[PDB]
């Protein structure tokens, strides 16, 4: 049949970005804990300085 | 006794507190925090929220 | 539609959206370019054709 009637497979990744302990964290690796100095920190994806 | 002076201090301090509290209002955008709006949208679609 | 919980793991959405197999891939409220470095509390995958 025409593509207009063809079947499309569908998956919906509903990213529930919530303030809670996160589980799926993405590929980026960690860095050693730094303290008492100015650093562009990034915990769980919240970008901060 | 010192109501007029206290009233001046209170009015000025409340006005500053409201100025700081406005920073927590999204104003129609996804979130109040500008850094998260930058870190959860691409620049083309971030600029409208910003 | 079935709902499969995705949690307790690490992900890589770059391969998922880069692959040419997905003629349709639309993100709402997040842009795919930076999905790699932000973590999420829970992700829901709902499959239906």
């Amino acid at each position: 049949n025409g593509v207009g009637y063809q079947p499309y497979r569908v998956v919906v990744l509903s990213f529930e970005l919530l303030h809670a302990p996160a589980t799926v964290c993405g590929p980026k690796k960690s860095t050693n804990l730094v303290k008492n100095k100015c650093v562009n920190f990034n915990f769980n994806g919240l970008t901060g300085t | 006794a010192l109501g007029k002076l206290q009233d001046v201090v209170n009015q000025n301090a409340q006005a500053l507190n409201t100025l700081v509290k406005q920073l927590s209002s999204n104003f129609g955008a996804i979130s109040s925090v500008l850094n998260d709006i930058l870190s959860r949208l691409d620049p083309p679609e971030a600029e409208v929220q910003i | 539609w079935n709902r499969k919980r995705i949690s307790n793991c690490v992900a890589d959405y770059s391969v998922l959206y880069n692959s040419a197999s997905f003629s349709t891939f639309k993100c709402y409220g997040v842009s795919p370019t930076k999905l790699n470095d932000l973590c999420f509390t829970n992700v829901y995958a709902d499959s239906f054709v």
